[PDB]
């Protein structure tokens, strides 16, 4: 239990030790910027569900493993957007859906190293895209899919061009907003 | 005089694409 | 019930719409019309539109048939077009290929005005050298076979199988809904109105006071029809630069 | 109002989501009254926010026939409220459970039909479920207590020592 | 033709339908209104545009 401070602001540990080792809940309060951690360790290391408020503020609660954010989490950056959903090695990674807060629209389906690579893009309105995504590599860009459009209700299948033209293959159609 | 739908020609317009997902903390 | 639409009371109902003519074009085609009418030996002459340029002198196409004829389902008008720059002297707008119809298809942009110019084409490099008048009778082609709007039940088939104007035509019932319009191609009694297009490349306003219906196409903007009610009469014009709107889905 | 709705919920602030992270989609409530006093007594609610239903609006027709369903169940609610309405020293220990269990189907459906919450027997059965020995938590408001009123109450408070 | 209408959902536009169009007025404003050249004089240390008095048609 011994609140095991570091002076140089300097660190202050609160929580509980093992003989030196810590192991249990604690507050670890970095003095550096102000990044503050309290959850769980693991032979020290940051370890099981823990919350922790980054220098930016950027938030976050959900699971570690081995002082990187590992598994289901909620991440809360500093503009205002959320994700929620499975993070890996620190990023986001397998299923999740993120959420803009500026134009509120939202993102949902399988990311793959901290970007959105395969699903559905939705806006305020309902009207939505679905298929693959650029990834990492580009900006979360879609590449290939359909669009819906909710308004007039109309549905198009096509692809992006390098330039960012649409080309779709056919033309447009009544059709349903993609509940797949 | 302006008599017209306000649409801007040129071909010059493409669909927007979505905001870049904003990174984590540590680059 | 007309027999033939009126480019009087076309220029008159459609100039809100900014479906507009030069005064000068205006008295000339009133002069020219018929005198190419009689000399082709053409039953119907009418102003169909005006394409603008870059150049200033805009073309005014006219189409003339002389009888419309049921087959395999459709009711076929053998049309023929002519085009003119200044509204006196009209000449012919020769048919294109097949092959030929895919490449003017691929040149975009406001025409030059120059009937002498020919653009170009590269493939696999064989190069194609396209004529102007080319590039002008397939966009009237194709805005032709989008929209040819007449109101419906107008027209009828008479002994010969050939289609006729109705009459006893008594007018459309509801002249705000689209199902009051059909397809000049569709055959009488067939059922296919503008209902059966796209949902959404239609914008219909009504003046119910009035009488006037006016149907503006999305697809083609600048293509406008107009049906007055209380004294039947109908009509169309295209003005602009025969481009089609493919951005559609994202505007609606 | 005895009817909302919101066919595009992010252009509301007031709304609120209950697992806390914004959706997309229309809502709709509709405040059940009772026709004889216009007092409003629940609140029927249905929306199509994205991930678990499509987030278009609601159409007219699905709109009306909550709205249907709202007035139905009005009636059947005055109706059953109406009904219930007029359904209106071990020795000690042994004798007082007797009496109870005398009563106890009375009190059961007196209970088990009491939407509104009585202030006084409130109290006496949060303190007959601590004697009893419950989460303490599992009965903390009136909804919650209507998990425990069951014939297993006055059996377990028959066989309790002490 | 309602001004009250939604322009749309994304990209995110801030207003109705009547915001849009005072858009599309302050663009087309600036881009395609003209005078004849020569009609007014350009002052330096403004920009309020004088007429010459001298401008042959």
């Amino acid at each position: 239990l011994g609140k095991m401070e570091y002076p140089p602001p300097g660190d202050k540990f609160e929580g509980t030790m093992e003989h030196g080792v810590r192991t249990g809940k604690g507050t670890y309060t970095w003095g550096v910027s102000g990044a503050v951690y309290t959850g769980d360790y693991v032979n020290g290391k940051k370890h099981g569900k823990g919350k922790m408020v980054y220098p930016d503020k950027g938030v976050y609660e959900g699971d570690w493993v081995e002082d990187v954010m590992q598994g289901q989490g909620t991440y809360t950056y500093p503009n205002g957007d959320i994700y929620q959903g499975a993070f890996w090695a620190g990023k986001r990674h397998g299923k999740g859906m993120y959420h803009y807060k500026g134009p509120c629209c939202q993102l949902v389906g399988d990311w793959a190293d901290g970007g959105f690579t395969y699903g559905r893009w939705v806006y305020a309105d309902g009207s939505m895209f679905m298929g693959k995504f650029g990834g990492a590599a580009a900006d979360s860009k879609p590449t290939a899919g359909s669009y819906f459009y909710s308004s007039s209700s109309l549905v198009q299948e096509g692809h992006f061009a390098k330039d960012g033209s649409w080309v779709g293959h056919r033309d447009p159609a009544v059709g349903k907003e993609f509940s797949v | 005089m302006y008599v017209g739908w306000g649409i801007k020609a040129g071909g010059e317009w493409s669909p927007c694409p979505p905001p870049p997902p904003v990174p984590q903390w540590g680059a | 019930v007309q027999l033939e639409p009126n480019i009087t009371l076309v220029l008159k109902h459609l100039a809100s719409c900014g479906a507009v003519v030069s005064a000068e074009q205006q008295a000339a085609l009133d002069h020219s019309i018929p005198i190419k009418r009689i000399e082709a030996g053409l039953r119907s002459l009418t102003l169909w539109g005006r394409l603008t340029t870059l150049n200033g002198k805009d073309y005014l196409v006219a189409e003339g048939y002389n009888v419309a004829s049921s087959k395999e389902g459709a009711a076929v008008y053998e049309t023929k077009y002519f085009y003119s720059q200044d509204g006196a002297r009209w000449s012919d707008l020769q048919p294109v290929d097949s092959e030929t119809a895919t490449r003017c298809a691929r040149i975009k942009g406001m025409l030059s005005g120059d009937p002498a110019k020919n653009y170009e084409l590269e493939e696999k490099p064989l190069v194609f050298q396209i004529p102007e008048l080319a590039v002008l009778r397939c966009r009237v082609d194709a805005i032709a076979t989008a929209t040819s709007v007449i109101p419906t039940d107008s027209t009828i088939l008479n002994a010969a199988s050939q289609v006729v104007p109705n009459r006893l035509f008594a007018g459309a019932a509801y002249p705000e809904k689209l199902e009051s319009y059909q397809h000049r191609f569709s055959l009488p009694g067939s059922g296919v109105t503008l209902s059966q297009d796209l949902r959404g490349t239609w914008a219909v306003q009504y003046d119910a006071f009035k009488g006037v219906a006016q149907v503006r196409s999305l697809l083609f903007p600048g293509y406008f029809f107009y049906y007055a009610a209380n004294e039947l009469t109908w009509g169309s014009l295209y003005v602009g630069d025969g481009l089609r709107n493919n951005d559609l889905i994202f505007m609606l | 109002l005895p009817m909302l709705y919101v066919p595009n919920v992010a252009a509301e602030e007031r709304v609120k989501f209950f697992r806390k992270f914004p959706k997309i989609g229309s809502y709709q409530a509709c405040g059940v009254a009772l026709p004889a006093s216009g007092e409003f007594k629940a609140l029927l609610a249905a929306d199509t926010l994205f991930p678990e239903g499509s987030g278009q609006p609601l159409s007219a027709d699905d709109r009306d026939f909550v709205w249907e369903v709202s007035q139905s169940l009005s009636r059947a609610l005055e109706a059953v409220q109406a009904r219930a309405a007029e359904a209106l020293e071990k020795q000690a220990l042994d004798e007082v459970v007797a009496l109870a269990s005398s009563h106890s189907d009375a009190t059961l459906s007196s209970l088990r039909n009491m939407l509104s919450v009585p202030q006084g027997t409130y109290h006496v059965v949060k303190a007959l479920l601590h004697l009893l020995g419950r989460p303490a938590a599992s009965f903390s408001t009136w909804k919650r207590a209507h998990s425990h009123f069951s014939p297993r109450l006055f059996e377990d408070m028959a066989a309790y020592d002490a | 033709g309602r001004l009250d209408a939604p322009v749309s959902a994304f990209p995110a536009f801030p207003g109705n339908e009547a915001n849009y169009l005072r858009a599309l007025i302050a663009r087309i404003s600036a881009a395609t209104v003209c005078c004849p050249r020569g009609f007014f004089t350009a002052d330096d240390d403004s920009a309020e545009l004088s007429a010459n008095d001298e401008w042959v048609p």
